[PDB]
């Protein structure tokens, strides 16, 4: 029934800052979970609620392939129960998460000579949120209670930050590319299954 | 490594124009956000200008609306404040900043030294 793009997203030529992170739906559609584990391609492959190594044999009714740019000592964020300015204001995983977080070192493809900053991480936020909530404004963050009326000032910021993404940056602060599977099967006919 | 760098500025009679430049080495001007502040005599510094990367490009000070533009060459790695319809309040020093963020999660503000910009009655 054709096989699963997982190309399309692990090989994208342009990823989303993890504050307006991409999501795809992968339905109706052979996967091969074992070739992605087993590729020595990723620093970070790790499952919760399933083993990487069954994934083979596991039919899901759909899966969620989320996509984003952060730092390397932020990918610890991106598992249930963490808290950071990453899980905290820009991608959260709920409690209860059954999926897999991959992530691997982009430096070679996401650093420029002189500095990246095109990836951005949202660093103000009124609360925290939601599991894969989305928040892509871009509004002027009100620190204080005085408004801001689109201008920034006293207690009024930019939400928005760049990560300084340069080639000699240490290991920390170099970009991985993140790829969370999310795996949900329901009372429907399952669309997404393992080879054989 | 970051380095901004204002050139421009200088004296102008009420109701005159001026283009102030900030060189910026280190980093590409492209980038999530680049502003323009000024000091006037005795005064606290305050924001004047920014452009962005995400979101609305420009966002200006009220007292400047309609009379700055904000703008950035990527050839040339600058970001450009034309000041339109001068008027003596608008004396000050001009300074452009930027906020970087490092290894260990600080937060620096990076001002270059400022241009003089006088505006007579």
């Amino acid at each position: 029934t054709n096989l699963c793009p997982f190309g399309e997203v692990f090989n994208a030529t342009r990823f989303a800052s993890v504050y307006a992170w991409n999501r795809k739906r992968i339905s109706n559609c052979v996967a091969d979970y074992s070739v992605l584990y087993n590729s020595a391609s990723f620093s970070t492959f790790k499952c919760y609620g399933v083993s990487p190594t069954k994934l083979n044999d596991l039919c899901f009714t759909n899966v969620y392939a989320d996509s984003f740019v952060i730092r390397g000592d932020e990918v610890r964020q991106i598992a249930p129960g963490q808290t950071g300015k990453i899980a905290d204001y820009n991608y959260k995983l709920p409690d209860d998460f059954t999926g897999c977080v991959i992530a691997w070192n982009s430096n070679n493809l996401d650093s420029k000579v002189g500095g990246n900053y095109n990836y951005l991480y949202r660093l103000f936020r009124k609360s925290n949120l939601k599991p894969f909530e989305r928040d892509i404004s871009t509004e002027i963050y009100q620190a204080g209670s005085t408004p801001c009326n689109g201008v920034e000032g006293f207690n009024c910021y930019f939400p928005l930050q760049s990560y300084g993404f340069q080639p000699t940056n240490g290991v920390g602060y170099q970009p991985y590319r993140v790829v969370v599977l999310s795996f949900e099967l329901l009372h429907a006919p399952a669309t997404v299954c393992g080879p054989k | 490594q970051v380095q901004l760098v204002e050139s421009g500025g200088g004296l102008v009679q009420a109701g005159g124009s001026l283009r102030l430049s900030c060189a910026a080495s280190g980093f590409p001007v492209y980038r999530d956000r680049m502003a323009w502040y000024r000091q006037a005599p005795g005064k606290e510094r305050e924001w004047v200008a920014a452009i962005y990367s995400a979101g609305q490009q420009t966002r200006y000070a009220d007292s400047v609306k309609g009379r700055f533009t904000i703008s950035r060459d990527n050839a040339k790695n600058t970001v450009y404040l034309q000041m339109n319809s001068l008027k003596p309040e608008d004396t000050a020093v001009y300074y452009c900043n930027v906020k970087d963020v490092g290894h260990h999660y600080e937060y620096y503000d990076y001002w270059g030294q400022g241009t003089q910009v006088t505006v007579s009655a």
